[PDB]
């Protein structure tokens, strides 16, 4: 029966896809590893794809995956446990040591770039007619952390160019430097900027950038993982609820 | 095992309960408290669904079904064989799809990311209590919830439909058909445009999200942009949900003639629309 | 509070994007239109420049044509009086042929020739945006990804009113234009062929449907919870794997057992969204051809 062949026909072509989807799926992380660093064993049932390259704009080279994986980092962690599958416990600072949700990854220590070669990132000082079209302008607002305390001012805002839209705020700290702070992290209020995921004395410890006019990707995975860290690291001092919402009163 | 880049994330810390008591791994799998408390109910509920698959004869999957109480029950208990194994499972199934979304609130903790996914998980679950428990409650009898079998949950959709006539006229219902819709097209389109970008004609450097915005301002005038259109994705996808637990909520509860009968509310509303020559008069 | 990244707070503008460049003919892009700052608290906030070559022109005035056919005749059924036209625009339906012309063109206006009409235009300009959306993406050095995949809407397409019709042999089988019409239509269709609820295909479509819901919820949302370290900069990610990537895969690694990379999830993306009109398009393809009751047939197999 027709029918009968077409539907058929349809489930084996189906299992045959998703072999493919998955298999595709494993150009990044493969081929999986013991706890240690050295392959494993058991692989899975789905072996890995033909190589497949990438030729990235602006002569920055080529990329080839799956390829040879290697962290290019320090990881300060250690091993709890015997047998396979505990935690893997920080030796030191995991803020400051980019571990855990304060993680980061070993990208190319070079700004992304638009479609015509220049810096995507930029501030708006140096980002030739960009201005705060709607919104609470943060500039001069002053930056509060998780502690409820005053941790520096917004300065500058810097933009993503092609796509017209903020990235991060950059905040002067007491010393006079300054540092960026990841857009998705940070509530812009009526008269202030709130951070919930550092409490005010780890600002200082924000990564700092080499150039104060272009941010690299991997400035941008350090100064982010660090960030987001801070709300599992930063928990002691985090006030409550009730004790943000009291703060508004005072 | 683990990705090869998996282990400078597998730290302690993030659970909402218990501590590091179960704070481990299993093989990819993370455990923590709510994966046993997901195991208890999900190996519970199907440990009862073979029992009630006994009870009926069957063991063939396409045949096994789990029956809610009858309409005269009411909203009270039943026995096991005429009813009350459905209502055990239904506990079950909340308790498994509940823990399962804890679990992944767990899981974002220890990684440092923001609670969207579970969030939006939270649509499908309410979606199925407003077929099981909201609606059902408000009709006065678990016998409104729809049964547990492959075929007999879709012949539940069928004959629950033709009750109201049809249900197309249900205007939520033509509102999250347009969301599932327009979800899919807009699926189809941002896997498309990623894609293309990252893939250009043979021999070609990779595209930027500048090339991205350019083709679909060419093509129709907009582009929403990568961010508006992962926001995009999640809203139509919740937007879908939301207003197909709504048209059930009403169906049946403020509303119980033919659907049909909706849409004569312009036609004949009290202002008396005669405006003869047409079929509405 | 915590920000979401559901509204923007803080809207940026520039000098206007005029866009790139590459093998662009551009003589034919408009010029940059204005910005729309409730477009920017969701998306981008710029309107413009569009494209306009003969392709899009061509479907546009086919695309107004087609528009302005069942326009034409539903203010004729209005009885041409404005007041009725607007308290029964949703019940008037230009129709097909009825089923004794077969194939034949010679159906009177009034009798399902202004239908044949309107099916022509229709034709030409979805066929023409077809070309168009090829063409925009070739002129840009990209992937086709985009027109293949608007080919399988356009499967289902042209199964409801071209193909399917044809191979049984009146124009009769085709859908109405009417917004209501066409509901009914498809519930006629359902009960004459035995329960569509019983055609596997059907399934699989209504399946493929959920999926695609589920699967941009999944990854709208995975994409917001990581767009803290840059994760919707999903092409830099692709070519430069960062913790926004990593994160993304381990959060479904632990949680299913199982995981994907920035560049396969629109791999999965798109194959979720298009077997939608790839097993819908078979299914009402067998309908009448091959199977007349789909209830009556699964008894049988299976
Ligand atoms: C009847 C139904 C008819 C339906 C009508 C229309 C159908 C439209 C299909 C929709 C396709 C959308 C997906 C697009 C896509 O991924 O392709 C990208 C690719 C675009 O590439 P590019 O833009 O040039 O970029 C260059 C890159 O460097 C390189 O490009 P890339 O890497 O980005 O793309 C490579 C891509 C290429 O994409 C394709 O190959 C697309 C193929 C489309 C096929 C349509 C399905 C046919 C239905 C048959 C089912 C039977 C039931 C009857 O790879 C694949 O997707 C591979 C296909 C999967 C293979 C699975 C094998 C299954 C066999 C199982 C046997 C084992 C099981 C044992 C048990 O498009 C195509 O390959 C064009 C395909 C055109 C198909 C038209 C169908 C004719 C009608
Ligand atoms: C003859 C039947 C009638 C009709 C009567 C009905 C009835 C009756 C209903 C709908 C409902 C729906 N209809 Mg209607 N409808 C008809 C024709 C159509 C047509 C069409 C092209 O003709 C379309 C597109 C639709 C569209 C839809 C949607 C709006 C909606 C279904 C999705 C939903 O809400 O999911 C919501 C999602 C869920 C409920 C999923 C929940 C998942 C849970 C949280 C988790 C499960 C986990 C699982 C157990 C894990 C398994 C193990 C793992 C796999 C390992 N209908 C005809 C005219 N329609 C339904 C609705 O609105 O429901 C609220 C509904 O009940
Ligand atoms: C959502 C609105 C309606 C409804 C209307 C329809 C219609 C109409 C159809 C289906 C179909 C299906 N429905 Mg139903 N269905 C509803 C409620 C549910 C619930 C639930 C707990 O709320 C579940 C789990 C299912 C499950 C399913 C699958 C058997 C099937 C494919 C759907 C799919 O891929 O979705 C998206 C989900 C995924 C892609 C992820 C994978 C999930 C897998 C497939 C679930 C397997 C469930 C298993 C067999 C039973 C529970 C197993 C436990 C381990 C014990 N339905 C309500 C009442 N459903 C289709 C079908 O072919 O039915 C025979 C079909 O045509
Ligand atoms: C009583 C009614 C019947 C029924 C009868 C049918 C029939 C009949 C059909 C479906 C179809 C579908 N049904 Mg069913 N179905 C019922 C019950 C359901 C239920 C449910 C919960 O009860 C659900 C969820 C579904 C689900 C579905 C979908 C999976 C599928 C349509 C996919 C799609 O996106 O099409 C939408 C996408 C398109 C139509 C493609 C459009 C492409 C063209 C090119 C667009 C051109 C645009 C034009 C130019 C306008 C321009 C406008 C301006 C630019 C602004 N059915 C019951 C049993 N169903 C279809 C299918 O595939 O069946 C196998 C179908 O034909
Ligand atoms: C809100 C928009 C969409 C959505 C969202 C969504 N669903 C999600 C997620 C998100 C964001 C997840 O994070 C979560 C996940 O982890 O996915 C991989 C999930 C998920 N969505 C699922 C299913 C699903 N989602 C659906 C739909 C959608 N989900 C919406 C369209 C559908 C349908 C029918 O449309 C289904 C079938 C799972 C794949 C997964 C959650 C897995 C889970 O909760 O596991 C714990 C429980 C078990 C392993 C088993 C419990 C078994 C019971 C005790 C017995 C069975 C009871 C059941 C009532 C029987 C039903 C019989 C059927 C024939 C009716
Ligand atoms: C893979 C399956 C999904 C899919 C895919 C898909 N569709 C696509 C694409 C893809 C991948 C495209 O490339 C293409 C596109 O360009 O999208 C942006 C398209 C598209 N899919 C569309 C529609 C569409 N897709 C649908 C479905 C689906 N499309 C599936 C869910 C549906 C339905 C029924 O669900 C519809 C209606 C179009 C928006 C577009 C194709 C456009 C086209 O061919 O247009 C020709 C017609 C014209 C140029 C003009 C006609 C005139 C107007 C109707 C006039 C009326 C205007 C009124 C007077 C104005 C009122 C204004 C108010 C503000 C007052
Ligand atoms: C950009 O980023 C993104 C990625 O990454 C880069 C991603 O990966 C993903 C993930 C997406 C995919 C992998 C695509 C394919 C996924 C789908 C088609 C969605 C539907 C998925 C399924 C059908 C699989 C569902 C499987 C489940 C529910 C797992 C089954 C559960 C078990 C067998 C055991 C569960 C474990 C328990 C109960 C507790 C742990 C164990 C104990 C014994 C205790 C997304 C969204 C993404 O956006
Ligand atoms: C003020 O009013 C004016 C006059 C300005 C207007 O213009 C108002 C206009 C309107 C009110 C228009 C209203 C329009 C609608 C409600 C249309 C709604 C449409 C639908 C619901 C679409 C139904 C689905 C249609 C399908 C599935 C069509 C497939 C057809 C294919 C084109 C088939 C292939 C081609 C054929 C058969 C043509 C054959 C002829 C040849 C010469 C080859
Ligand atoms: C219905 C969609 C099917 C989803 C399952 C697809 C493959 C799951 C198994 C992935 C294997 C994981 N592994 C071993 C490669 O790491
Ligand atoms: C998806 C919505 C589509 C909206 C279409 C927007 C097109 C705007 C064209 C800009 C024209 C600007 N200008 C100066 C030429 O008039
Ligand atoms: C789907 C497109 C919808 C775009 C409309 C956006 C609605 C406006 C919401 C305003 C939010 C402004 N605010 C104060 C929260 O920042
Ligand atoms: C076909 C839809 C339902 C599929 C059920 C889930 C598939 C199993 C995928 C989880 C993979 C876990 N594993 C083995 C890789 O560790
Ligand atoms: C490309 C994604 C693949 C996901 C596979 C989903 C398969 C759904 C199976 C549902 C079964 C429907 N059917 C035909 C038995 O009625
Ligand atoms: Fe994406």
């Amino acid at each position: 029966d027709l029918a009968s062949l077409a539907i058929y026909s349809f489930w084996i072509f189906l299992a045959g896809l998703i072999y493919y989807l998955q298999t595709e799926n494993m150009r990044e992380g493969y081929p999986l590893e013991n706890e240690d660093g050295t392959p494993a064993a058991n692989q899975g049932p789905f072996p890995l794809p033909k190589p497949k390259t990438f030729i990235l704009p602006h002569g920055r080279g080529t990329l080839t995956v799956p390829g040879p994986e290697s962290e290019d980092r320090p990881i300060a962690l250690a091993r709890t446990a015997v047998s396979e599958g505990f935690p893997h416990a920080p030796t030191g600072d995991p803020m400051k040591d980019g571990v855990g949700p304060a993680s980061w990854v070993a990208r190319r220590d070079l700004p992304e770039l638009d479609g015509h070669g220049h810096n995507k990132i930029k501030p708006m000082k140096a980002a030739a007619g960009f201005h705060v079209s709607a919104g609470k302008n943060p500039i001069g607002l002053p930056v509060r952390g998780c502690d409820l305390e005053i941790a520096g001012k917004v300065v500058d805002i810097w933009v993503d160019i092609p796509e017209q839209m903020a990235r991060f705020l950059e905040v002067e700290l007491k010393d006079g430097s300054t540092r960026l702070l990841p857009m998705q992290m940070v509530k812009v209020q009526s008269n202030r900027v709130h951070v919930n995921a550092l409490s005010s004395d780890l600002f200082a410890g924000i990564p700092t950038i080499k150039s104060p006019t272009e941010v690299t990707l991997l400035e941008e995975d350090k100064i982010c993982g660090y960030v987001a860290g801070g709300l599992m690291y930063a928990a002691p001092k985090r006030k409550s609820v009730v004790a943000a919402m009291l703060a508004e009163y005072a | 095992a683990l990705l090869s880049f998996e282990r400078k994330y597998r730290v302690p810390g993030g659970t909402l309960v218990g501590g590091n008591l179960f704070d481990f791994w299993v093989g990819p799998f993370y455990v923590g408290f709510f994966g046993v408390a997901t195991f208890f109910f999900a190996a519970l509920g199907i440990i009862l669904i073979a029992w009630s698959a006994v009870l009926q004869g069957t063991w063939n999957p396409q045949l096994i079904s789990v029956y809610p109480p009858a309409l005269e029950y009411g909203l009270g208990g039943a026995p096991l064989a005429k009813g009350g194994l459905w209502q055990i499972i239904t506990i079950c199934a909340t308790g498994a799809f509940v823990s399962w979304a804890l679990r992944e609130v767990e899981i974002c903790r220890k990684l440092g990311i923001g609670y969207h996914i579970p969030f939006a998980f939270a649509f499908a679950i309410l979606a199925y209590l407003t077929l099981v428990l909201f609606r059902p409650v408000m009709m006065g009898a678990w016998g409104y919830a729809f049964p547990y079998g492959i075929w007999t949950h879709l012949d539940w959709v069928s004959n629950t439909g033709y009750t109201y006539g049809n249900f197309h006229y249900n205007p939520a219902h033509m509102i999250a058909i347009t969301f599932f819709f327009t979800n899919a097209l807009a699926l189809a389109l941002h896997g498309a445009l990623v894609l293309s970008a990252a893939n250009p004609e043979k021999g070609k450097e990779m595209r930027t999200p500048d090339h991205e915005d350019t083709f679909f301002r060419d093509l129709v005038g907009y582009s929403i942009g990568t961010l508006g259109i992962h926001r995009l994705g999640l809203l139509l996808s919740l937007s879908a949900v939301f207003f197909s637990a709504l048209c059930m909520i009403i169906t049946g509860t403020i509303w119980f003639d033919q659907w049909v009968d909706w849409w004569q509310w312009w036609v004949k509303l009290p202002w008396w629309a005669n405006i003869p020559g047409c079929i509405n008069g | 509070a915590e920000y979401q990244n559901i509204f923007t707070q803080v809207q940026v503008r520039g000098p206007a994007d005029l866009g790139m460049t590459e093998d662009v003919n551009l003589a034919n892009r408009s010029g940059v239109g204005p910005f729309s700052t409730l477009l920017g608290w969701f998306g981008n906030a710029q309107l413009g420049p569009i494209y306009l070559g003969s392709l899009g022109v061509l479907s546009l005035f086919s695309g107004l044509m087609w528009f302005f056919t069942i326009g034409i005749w539903f203010w004729y059924q209005a009885g041409w009086n404005p007041a009725c036209f607007l308290r029964d625009l949703f019940f008037f339906s230009l129709e097909p042929p009825a089923p004794e012309y077969g194939l034949s063109f010679a159906a009177p206006l009034k009798e399902g020739g202004l239908w044949l009409i309107a099916s022509f235009f229709m034709f030409v300009a979805v066929w023409s945006w077809w070309g168009r959306t090829y063409l925009r993406a070739q002129a840009l050095g990209m992937g086709k990804h985009t027109a293949w995949a608007f080919l399988s809407a356009i499967w289902l397409w042209m199964v409801l009113g071209f193909i399917r019709p044809i191979l049984m042999g009146s124009w009769s089988e085709a859908v109405p234009y009417g917004i209501f019409s066409h509901l009914d239509w498809t519930n006629n269709f359902s009960l004459v062929h035995g329960n569509l609820f019983y055609n596997p295909f059907h399934g699989l479509s209504i399946a493929f449907l959920y999926g695609s819901a589920l699967l941009f919820a999944m990854h709208g949302a995975t994409i917001l919870a990581v767009s803290r370290f840059g994760g919707e900069r999903e092409l830099e990610q692709i070519a430069d794997r960062g913790t926004a990537a990593e994160r993304a895969a381990l959060f479904w690694r632990w949680t299913m057992g199982f995981n994907a990379t920035m560049e396969g999830i629109h791999r999965w993306a798109i194959w979720m969204a298009v077997l939608v009109t790839l097993t819908g398009g078979i299914g009402i393809l067998l309908s009448g051809t091959v199977v007349d009751n789909w209830y009556v047939w699964g008894q049988n197999h299976g």
